[PDB]
């Protein structure tokens, strides 16, 4: 029984699954770039701030054993 | 938040924390 | 080559129309004739038309009713309309 | 009926339509100071109109 | 786009690129009428440009050639 | 708890009646992110320092070092929150949050258990020789250091959750990745110069690559997803067209989600490890974290790079394996904690917000929302899954999930930050 009922079910929501990703935006250039941008600045924020003080603190810290 | 009644001031938590550093940064470092 | 479909409608009309009756809605241009819209929609969607009802507004615009066969599929048509 | 529209009287009677609209506010902004609604609006009980 | 490449086309291109043109601008005019995300005047602006001049450089090959 | 007595015996943080203003907001979180990363270069106090705790799938997830003051780092609130969405969210109990009563129940359960896995987490490791210890009188000591570290931790979290900017846990994961990287790439034993220097020199460069290809790709991929959001309209501005919309975060409801599904497979080859030098194995055969076929190989998570890839099967297993517990999660996710189908009801309706082409009702909208939910639910999760997954075995820095992850929780909080960042020109004051 249970085969079938996947079956006609898998059918039935692979076709919703379709509508949807037409309703997504679609990825082209300046949507990318925008993200991208944005993004990467933020990352590189937070990324420096913890080389700076981790590195430098650990020679120090470490050494003070 | 909950229903709590008993509440803390940020400035407790952020020190109880800066407490904790000092302590075992000189604790475990030197054993001052 | 024929084509005289300026865009679908969206409209909750519409939705009873796709879903339901197995219809289309069109917007079409201001002077027009039934046999025009029939088989410019039938080459342009990939269709086959079973009906066209159409009727002119007072907006300054036409409206089309077209009916589709059902080895055919409002739908899938309507989806990719207007769509990204 | 009413007798009766022709094909291209109810283009007539949809350019009538759309001059009842007040102006939208995006003209106004852009004549910087401003642009009064200006008589072309129109009742049905009022309105007797020659062609 | 350019008017260089129109003419660079054979006529069989001008054609095939006429149809691809419309049925694009047909899709764009969809999607401003169930609002789009943000304003462009470009979609419709731009491929109606683009239909114009295709046709334009087309038919004046047509006159020479007949 | 549960139930309105223990629930007040739980003491909160309060909420606020300072100022929220950009730099404000940034002055709290800053103050976390410091002392995240500072916690990380101090060492336990049991005359000897620098003992570390084996593992090698802990590391990642949590974002946290392992021997400091915050070697349990983030897996309480992640352990918990696990439990909680298994159950409230297959409808077992009935907790969903709605009222400010099935609400301060969800949030006080939740907060306890974070306090109860402190403890938990820490003896169990000691209690299976992690660090070695495996006397009373040291094992007592260090325990204490632990749990106590964590235990400041959940606090922190709700000080960034309600005063600096975004959630808790969202800040330390993209925190501790970005780390992660920029110290790897950029540090004393950094990347970029053992690239650099090879290509330099005129030999290969396919083992000083391979981190650096593996983080593009995992971008490229998260970026991309980012652009693709399901634009709801709103009200005519009194012209022609539906101007404005509200967007759906595609990657939110298998974001939190994946995050829970990652740290299940790691309390399953924690436990397996952990019970046969404390127990009998009884789930699988662990020694080094993993195996070489069976049950145990199949339900490991290689971070950085693999070659156990080698094996079929055990790509196969695996990828389905994160993908179906993804799924599970998911749906649960609609359910209980954000993204409802319930919330989201009232919500457009009160503001009366339409669709073009009259759709001024209710149910008209509301249906299209209940309808479309299921499908980009799921398929929100098979993708994420996947990604994930491939993105590990590859190898990238951070591990594959960790860029994924870091990526979109710092974009959509990038996005909230830069509408505080330009409220702050004006005098009003920003909080947005």
């Amino acid at each position: 029984t249970d085969f079938n009922q996947k079956i006609e079910q898998l059918k039935e929501f692979i076709e919703e699954c379709r509508r949807v990703w037409l309703v997504l935006k679609k990825p082209t250039k300046d949507e990318y770039l925008a993200v991208a941008k944005v993004t990467a600045l933020g990352i590189s924020l937070l990324g420096i701030i913890g080389y700076i003080i981790h590195v430098p603190a650990t020679y120090i810290k470490g050494i003070l054993k | 938040e909950t229903f709590s009644k008993i509440r803390v001031k940020p400035e407790h938590v952020i020190g109880v924390t800066v407490a904790f550093v000092i302590i075992e940064a000189i604790l475990t470092y030197g054993r001052f | 080559p024929y084509k005289v479909i300026i865009r679908p409608v969206v409209t909750e009309k519409a939705i009873s129309l796709i879903e339901k009756e197995n219809k289309l809605t069109f917007i079409v241009d201001r002077r027009a004739t039934k046999q025009d819209i029939k088989r410019a929609v039938e080459e342009i969607f990939n269709v086959k038309v079973e009906k066209v009802n159409t009727l002119i507004t007072p907006r300054g615009e036409k409206k089309a009713y077209v009916k589709l066969k059902p080895e055919y599929s409002a739908s899938e048509v309507a989806a990719r309309l207007g769509l990204f | 009926m009413a007798r009766n529209k022709p094909l291209a009287k109810k283009l007539r009677l949809a350019k009538a339509l759309k001059q009842n609209r007040r102006v939208p506010v995006w003209v106004i902004v852009k004549t910087n100071r401003r642009v009064l609604t200006h008589p072309k609006r129109r009742y049905w009980r009022r309105t007797k109109l020659k062609e | 786009m350019k008017p260089s490449e129109i003419r660079e086309m054979s006529i069989e291109e001008i054609d095939a690129k006429i149809r691809e043109l419309r049925l694009q601008l047909a899709k764009e005019r969809g999607l401003l009428t169930m609002g789009t995300s943000l304003e462009n005047p470009m979609v419709i602006r731009n491929l109606r440009r683009d239909i114009a001049r295709l046709l334009t450089i087309k038919k004046e090959k047509l006159r020479e050639r007949e | 708890k549960k139930l309105i007595p223990i629930l007040e015996k739980i003491p909160e943080v309060e909420l606020p009646v300072k100022e929220i203003t950009f730099k404000e907001k940034l002055k709290w979180t800053g103050i976390v992110l410091v002392l995240y990363f500072i916690m990380g270069c101090i060492d336990v106090y049991t005359a000897g320092a620098q003992i570390p705790a084996i593992f090698e799938f802990w590391q990642t997830i949590t974002a946290s070092r392992i021997g400091t003051l915050i070697t349990l780092g983030i897996g309480p609130i992640v352990t918990a929150g696990i439990i909680m969405q298994l159950l409230v969210g297959s409808g077992i109990i009935q907790m969903d949050l709605s009222i400010p009563e099935n609400r301060a129940l969800f949030q006080g359960c939740q907060k306890l258990l974070s306090i109860i896995m402190c403890f938990v987490e820490a003896v169990l490791f000691v209690g299976a020789g992690a660090f070695g210890i495996l006397t009373p009188l040291l094992a007592f000591l260090v325990i204490i250091q632990i749990a106590f570290g964590s235990i400041i931790l959940i606090y922190l979290d709700e000080i960034v959750s309600k005063y600096g900017i975004g959630s808790g846990i969202g800040l330390f994961i993209a925190a501790g990745v970005s780390q992660t990287i920029f110290v790897g790439a950029l540090g004393p034993e950094g990347y970029l110069w053992k690239f650099l220097n090879s290509l330099i020199q005129g030999v290969p460069n396919i083992e000083y690559i391979a981190p650096i290809i593996g983080t593009i790709i995992v971008f490229l991929m998260v970026v991309y997803a980012e652009c693709m959001r399901v634009e709801i309209p709103l009200a005519h501005g009194r012209i022609k067209g539906a101007v404005g919309k509200y967007p759906i975060k595609f990657v939110y409801v298998s974001n939190i989600p994946v995050i829970l599904a990652a740290a299940l497979f790691a309390n399953i080859q924690l436990w397996g490890l952990a019970l046969y030098r404390m127990g009998i194995p009884i789930l699988g055969h662990y020694e080094g974290g993993r195996a070489v076929d069976g049950i145990a190989y199949y339900l490991s998570t290689p971070y950085g790079l693999s070659s156990v890839i080698s094996d079929p099967i055990h790509a196969i297993v695996y990828m389905i394996a994160m993908i179906i517990t993804c799924v599970m999660f998911g749906i649960f996710w609609v359910e209980t904690t954000g993204l409802d189908p319930k919330s989201m009801a009232k919500r457009i309706g009160s503001l009366g917000m339409a669709i073009k082409g009259f759709r001024k009702s209710e149910k008209a909208i509301e249906h299209r929302l209940k309808r479309y939910i299921p499908p980009l639910t799921v398929m929100s999760s098979a993708f994420v899954g996947f990604l994930a997954t491939i993105a590990n075995f590859i190898g990238a820095l951070g591990g594959g999930t960790g860029v994924l992850l870091t990526v979109s929780i710092v974009y959509r909080m990038y996005e909230q930050l830069l509408r505080e960042k330009v409220s702050e020109l004006h005098p009003a004051i920003a909080k947005l």
